[PDB]
């Protein structure tokens, strides 16, 4: 929830002022006053929606201070688990797209799948959402063994439910004439004022880190 | 040419030219104002007998006046 | 008198749902202002159109479908003015 | 590589422009869009009947917070403070003494499951394995009293069933 | 192929043990897919194993009135069930 | 006799507006994957009968508003005009037989926007009353449009008696000599019931909701007499009256079916999309239907 | 699935029912087993005040068939 | 005692009537959002126990506080609370919102959200996984079985 | 539910008039002007009645009151009984009262005419075949004679269209 002050000319605007900050918690001056290994949730829930690329980020932080290479099949389930979590956030900000807009299902269907998702997220870790699972110095508690069957399933039936979903939507009409006409984005302003990842790569420039 | 951009405008006109132009080539414009003329919503009233005419039958079964024959055949 | 009888029924048994409902748990803009003058003008004229399907029978038929294109057209040219005229725009 | 979208034109054969304003005045993706949905209409609806069908879950679910003891033995845990040192948030609070028998002991061991933000923490660092994240989340709390729990809370919550848990820990000892 | 379903339909309700006993447990709360009959349970309950439904709908509980003396025809709670039971009815396992 | 027959036609619509209610509940929700309300009770109906009834007990926010007079006078209008208005629909026989009902149908439509506009100027403060204005007008953006296409469908009917339709749609259905013209029709009727995907973004919210479905349940039962219909044998009316209430059903369904799937218009291309996309079109239809029955030779027998 | 939607569907469309049913029932009820006439235009209601004149009871569906000839 | 029998009869009657949908607000910040969200999902339904998910505070029933609570927050979140029907209740969802949690100390987060309004319900959970939460609203639902408000108004 | 019920509906209708011409806040104005407009409606349909009343209910009672409750919320206010209004709603009231009871027990009370003091079922058609109830062959004959009439209308109606979109800032 955020606060937004707005002044208008009518059905336009003239200003907007997002007033934001409500959601502060403190989080760096407590991860000041801890070490670092008790500390690491605090980067896994500050984004919340992502929930292991931010591990993944802080664990390879401490790793290039810390100059340890992991294990190469830490590495690969590390990647593994950067990509379900790619995947889980794109669809959230599809879905919550879709719902902020209107457009009633297809946010329950594909959070069908995100309740799949949390329910592989369940047999590895154990937790729901909040899988701390990435120490520092490589993957802790490796997965168990019954899991690369599903996970090969999950794939086949969600290359066909996001098919399904571009059925549904993408080439509807009216989403179209509901969002084409608006929000450009200059190349000069989008190196300028400092947009990242989905914003370069759709506003011009060929950039992926 | 404009058939991409304002599609629905051309079909509006089209079906408007057609609406305007359409009725005046017709077989059947003289149907239209026959039946619509021979409906009688008033009583038909008679007429004095003879200022000598030899015309306008006395019985309504005699084919003397002008009947209606193209109601039965369509 | 009758359907006033239905009128005042439904009236009553309303009144008796509200005070149930009560009783029991005891600037502007201008861009506002040419729809409403734009709906009454068409409305206007399509009071004049509505007649229409009393007025098909009669024996001067040509007349009645040229004006009541005449009509029809005209709306479509004042429909077509304020378009091009950027009237209802954003 | 890379693979960019929208990258073509309107054609100008007259076929495809009057497909795409057929599709402009005839409504017809919104059709399909509707022939798309009435297809998940008649599927089959996977909903789990709650109180009578519980939802599938792990074998190292973080769940209850319920202490152990040995078998056909005394209490497991020793006071050795370990779970309060990695406690992140600092909800373990510990204060020892030793009993007459000659072992050390305890006097108060209290968690905040107020504070408690379930990680696995005191589960993984206990050495003795005294304190395990238990089976069941079914806390569901009225006051704010009953959720300050005290060492005999944690054992009589440990002592309902250690079955459980011991079938847990007996699963899945060899990842952690 | 349409009063097969009919038919089928029939067999779960005749083959309950009557009426007003069907009519016991679509009042309690919603399951007409009785059958398989797999655990009794000390303190009433019972455990319904199938496998002809999806990951969900495995396992399901019916409990009893007055397991504690509280007059539970109602009210069902979480809770209810010993905890070997929770084990097998989170599908954790596939041994009751 | 005469207030048997008022008390079995006003009596039921409370009835039918709570089922109604989880009809289209348990539509979205197979809609979904969802089951429920299936829990409370036997598939849920006397859980509507009881979050009506709560809803009743809830305690409303005491005013905090002006001109409470007002503030009672509009939504007992609303309901007033939800309860009179069945009247010369005919469920096979109707209730009262009129020369011309369906102008009165559309004049009835004009208090629904006069409940609205006076609802939203005594609730609250400004921006309800500008929401609300903006309501009024993509409310009132769409009695030109309907008007127009209920006085083209039944000009190939003559009459206004609304008898004389249900006897000349006996041979074919009436979608087959305006299929685009009844489905602009029936978009502008989504207009008037004011649903998804037409936007909406206080007290009695009961009322307000009553008002909004029971013009629901009108409009698809006057959409299903206007277009369609089977024949009509006297001596047993039972057998249309079944038919009816089966094609009203289809097409309620089918009315939730189109809101449960799409996503809200924006305001501006609302209008845009009804004045550029729909008036000139109407207008065009208009005139072809003008046109046509001077050139079949087919004026209908006006009586 | 959609099985169990149909008794909310059934139930509500017999909720719609009733009242063609009864309508129906009751302008059949009303004048003995015929319709009740309808007068759209003056020429229907002289004949029908006609009608309820002649019968004598002052009442227009019982209509003095034949029996009054001579 | 016909009259007390009468009353109990339909002191019963009326708290089934409550207790039978209760259609709360979602007020939801931080990641409890997500999880009532997923509370809303396919698998688990809340229109089974006559739950909607809705947006407007001026008719919602119960309100569930989820989230991480902030200074800069918390009068909004009263000023939500206080334009609410007085037949109210509340679900305290989270461990940041039953007891302050994991940003406990700290400042700009206040202790809990006694602070700020009475609880109902606390489930607590980080997140409280879906079967946890529908179980304290099953709880909550009991808690609205056992009122007994007709009757202290008849023997008051 | 007798016989002067045409006249009560006046009665009821000069109630209206007068009171909204006490001067309320305008949406009480736009209140009373309705409530007249309806019985008014049900006056021209008590004389048969077919298309008239029904037709202006649409019209004024259907997008006039609408558009000018639409122009009291976009322009003024009236944010917050007077004795001026009260006192002349009292004075509409008492010449209400004072006309009809010195009409109903007398011959006459005159402006300048001779109003026979009865009931109005006086005077009316002997129940002759009328077969089309005239008002609507009447205005159905507005197109098939009405050359000049509708052309000058809708001319008026469109250059109406064009007069407010120039002082409503053209183009
Ligand atoms: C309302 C309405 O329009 O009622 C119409 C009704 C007369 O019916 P109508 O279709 O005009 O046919 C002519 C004779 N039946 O009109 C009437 O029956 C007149 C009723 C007048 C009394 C009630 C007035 C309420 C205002
Ligand atoms: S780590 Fe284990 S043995 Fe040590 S104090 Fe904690 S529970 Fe006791
Ligand atoms: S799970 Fe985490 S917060 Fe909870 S007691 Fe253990 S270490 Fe502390
Ligand atoms: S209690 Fe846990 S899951 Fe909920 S808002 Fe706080 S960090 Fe997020």
């Amino acid at each position: 929830v955020l606060r937004l002050v707005m002044e208008l000319s009518g059905e336009m605007v003239r200003k907007c002022d997002p007033h934001i900050g409500l959601l502060h918690r403190g989080t760096e001056k407590l991860i000041e006053y801890k070490t670092y290994l008790q500390a690491l949730p605090y980067f896994d829930r500050l984004d919340y929606v992502s929930m292991m690329c931010n591990e993944q980020a802080y664990s390879l932080a401490v790793e290039k201070l810390l100059n340890i290479q992991p294990p190469p099949r830490a590495q690969w389930i590390r990647v593994l688990f950067g990509e379900i979590t790619r995947l889980l956030n794109h669809i959230m900000a599809v879905t919550t797209h879709a719902l902020d807009i209107g457009a009633m299902t297809p946010f329950f269907w594909m959070f069908e799948e995100r309740e799949k998702m949390f329910e592989f997220y369940e047999r590895v870790s154990g937790a729901r959402m909040h899988a701390a699972y990435v120490r520092p110095g490589g993957v802790h508690q490796d997965l168990p063994l019954g899991l690369m069957d599903d996970i090969y399933e999950f794939s086949k039936n969600f290359s066909l439910r996001i098919d399904e979903l571009e059925e549904m939507l993408t080439n509807n009409r009216i989403w179209r004439n509901r969002t084409v006409d608006i929000g450009v984005v200059t190349a000069e302003d989008a190196l300028n004022y400092g947009f990242s990842g989905v914003m370069l790569r759709g506003s011009g420039i060929q950039w992926d880190l | 040419n404009v058939w991409a951009k304002e599609p629905v405008l051309v079909a509006s006109f089209a079906i408007a030219g057609l609406a305007v132009i359409l009725p005046t080539l017709s077989p059947y414009t003289k149907y239209s104002l026959m039946i619509n003329r021979a409906t009688p919503y008033n009583y038909p009233v008679p007429l004095r007998d003879d200022g000598n005419m030899p015309d306008v039958p006395s019985h309504p079964q005699d084919p003397q006046g002008p009947s209606l024959e193209w109601l039965k055949r369509l | 008198m009758n359907l006033m009888i239905t009128l005042l029924t439904n009236f009553t048994l309303a009144t008796l749902l509200v005070t149930i409902a009560f009783w029991l748990p005891q600037p502007f803009s201008m861009k506002f202002f040419l729809v409403a003058i734009t709906f009454l003008l068409f409305d206007l004229e399509i009071a004049l159109l509505l007649p229409l399907p009393w007025a098909s029978q009669t024996t001067n038929l040509n007349t009645m479908l040229t004006m009541a294109l005449l009509l029809i057209f005209l709306l479509a040219v004042s429909l077509a003015y304020e378009w091009t005229q950027k009237g209802l725009e954003w | 590589t890379y693979k960019y979208v929208n990258l073509r034109e309107p054609s100008m054969d007259m076929k495809s422009v009057t497909d795409r304003a057929a599709q402009t005045l005839l409504w017809t993706e919104l059709i399909r869009g509707l022939g798309m949905t009435l297809s998940y209409l008649f599927r089959e609806p996977a909903t789990i009947n709650y109180p009578f069908e519980k939802g599938p879950l792990s074998p190292r679910f973080r769940g209850e917070h319920a202490l152990r003891r040995y078998p056909s033995g005394e209490e497991r845990c020793i006071a050795c403070k370990l779970c309060e040192a990695v406690c992140p948030a600092q909800a373990i609070t510990i204060e020892a003494e030793p009993r007459a028998d000659g072992s050390r002991r305890t006097t108060r061991y209290d968690i905040d499951m107020t504070k408690c933000i379930y990680c696995g923490f005191c589960q993984e660092a206990c050495p003795v394995d005294a304190i395990v994240e238990g089976p069941n989340f079914e806390f569901s709390t009225e006051t704010h009293e009953e959720l300050l729990y005290n060492k005999e809370k944690l054992l009589n919550n440990g002592d309902k069933w250690e079955a459980e848990i011991a079938a847990n820990i007996q699963a899945d000892y060899l990842y952690r | 192929e349409l009063l097969q379903v009919l038919k089928r339909g029939l067999q779960q309700v005749s083959g309950h043990g009557g009426l007003r006993g069907y009519l016991r447990v679509l009042f309690r709360a919603n399951d007409v897919r009785v059958g398989t009959l797999v655990g009794e349970d000390k303190y009433g309950n019972k455990y319904y194993e199938d496998n002809k439904q999806f990951f969900g709908r495995h396992r399901w509980v019916i409990y009893t009135t007055e397991m504690n003396g509280k007059n539970t025809f109602w009210d069902v709670d979480g809770s209810m069930v010993p905890p070997e039971w929770h084990r097998w009815l989170h599908c954790m396992t596939d041994d009751p | 006799m005469f207030m048997i027959n008022v008390l079995t036609l006003i009596i039921p619509i409370l009835l039918a507006v709570a089922f109604l209610t989880l009809v289209e509940r348990k539509v979205l929700g197979y809609m979904q994957f969802r089951k429920g309300p299936n829990v409370v009770g036997p598939y849920g109906l006397l859980q509507p009968i009881a979050d009506a009834i709560k809803l009743f007990i809830k305690e409303p926010l005491r005013p905090a508003t002006s001109s409470i007079s007002m503030f009672i006078l509009a939504p007992i209008l609303a309901l007033t005009l939800a309860l009179t208005m069945w009247i010369p629909l005919p469920m096979p026989y109707p209730l009262i037989n009129m020369n011309l009902g369906v102008l009165f149908m559309l004049a009835m439509s004009s208090l629904a926007v006069y409940s609205i506009l006076w609802s939203g100027w005594a609730s609250n403060s400004k921006y309800a009353l500008i929401g609300a204005l903006r309501a009024v007008a993509q409310t009132i953006s769409y009695e030109v449009t309907l008007a127009i296409i209920l006085l083209s469908v039944l000009l190939m009917n003559g009459s206004f008696t609304l008898s004389t339709l249900i006897i000349t749609q006996e041979q074919v259905w009436l979608i087959f000599p305006a299929w685009p013209l009844a489905m602009m029709w029936f978009i502008s009727t989504l207009a008037e019931t004011n649903r998804a995907p037409f936007d909406l973004t206080a007290g009695p919210f009961a009322l307000f909701f009553m008002a909004e479905y029971a013009n629901i349940i009108m409009m698809n039962i006057f959409t299903t007499t206007l277009f369609l219909g089977a024949f009509h044998n006297p001596y047993m009316p039972e057998l249309y009256t079944i038919n009816f209430t089966i094609k009203s059903l289809l097409l309620s369904i089918t009315f939730l079916w189109i809101r449960a799937s799409y996503p809200r218009f924006r305001y501006d291309q609302l209008m845009h999309l009804l004045w550029k996309n729909f008036l000139p079109l109407t207008l065009a239809l208009c005139m072809w239907h003008v046109s046509l029955p001077i050139l079949l030779s087919s004026i209908p027998p006006q009586t | 699935m959609w099985f169990e939607v149909l008794p909310g569907i059934a139930v509500m469309g017999v909720c719609l029912f009733i009242p063609g049913m009864a309508t129906a029932r009751i302008h059949r009820f009303s004048n003995g087993g015929r319709e009740k006439r309808v007068a759209h235009y003056s020429y229907q209601w002289y004949l029908m005040e006609r009608d309820r004149r002649v019968s004598g009871v002052n009442r227009y569906y019982v209509s003095k068939g034949l029996e009054n000839i001579d | 005692s016909r009259g007390e029998y009468v009353v109990a009869k339909l002191d019963d009657l009326i708290n089934w009537a409550r207790r039978s949908s209760l259609w709360p607000m979602t007020f939801g910040l931080a990641c409890c959002a997500v999880e009532m969200m997923h509370m809303a999902a396919p698998r688990y339904d809340m229109d089974r126990f006559g739950v909607v998910f809705r947006a407007s505070p001026r008719q919602s029933d119960v309100m569930i506080v989820a989230g991480t609570l902030t200074n800069k927050m918390a009068p909004a979140l009263r000023k939500v609370y206080d334009q609410m029907p007085e037949p109210r209740y509340v679900v305290s969802m989270g461990s940041c919102a039953n007891g302050g949690g994991y940003y406990h100390y700290s400042y700009s987060v206040v202790r809990g959200c006694d602070r700020i309004v009475p609880v109902d319900i606390y489930v607590p959970g980080c997140p409280p996984t879906a079967e946890a939460l529908l179980y304290g609203i099953l709880q909550l639902q009991k808690k609205i079985k056992r009122e007994k408000r007709l009757r202290i108004w008849y023997r008051r | 539910m007798m016989t002067y019920i045409v006249f009560i509906l006046s009665i009821i209708f000069v109630m209206g008039f007068v009171g909204f011409s006490s001067k309320p806040s305008p949406i009480y104005g736009g209140l009373g002007l309705i409530v007249s407009g309806g019985v008014g409606c049900g006056i021209v349909l008590n004389f048969g009645g077919s298309f008239l009343g029904l037709m202006v209910f649409l019209i004024y009672l259907g997008g006039m009151m609408v558009v000018f409750g639409y122009t009291t919320a976009m322009a003024t206010e009236q944010y917050p009984s007077n004795k001026v209004v009260l006192g002349t709603f009292i004075t509409g009231l008492l010449m209400e009262f004072l006309m009809v009871y010195y009409v109903l027990k007398d011959k006459e009370v005159e402006i300048v005419f001779k109003f026979n003091g009865m009931g109005d079922w006086v005077i009316y058609d002997t129940g002759d075949s009328g077969f089309f109830s005239e008002e609507a062959m009447g205005i159905a004959a507005l197109y098939s004679y009405g050359t000049w009439l509708v052309i000058v209308t809708g001319w008026s109606l469109l250059i109406g269209v064009v007069v407010i979109m120039e002082i409503t800032r053209g183009n």
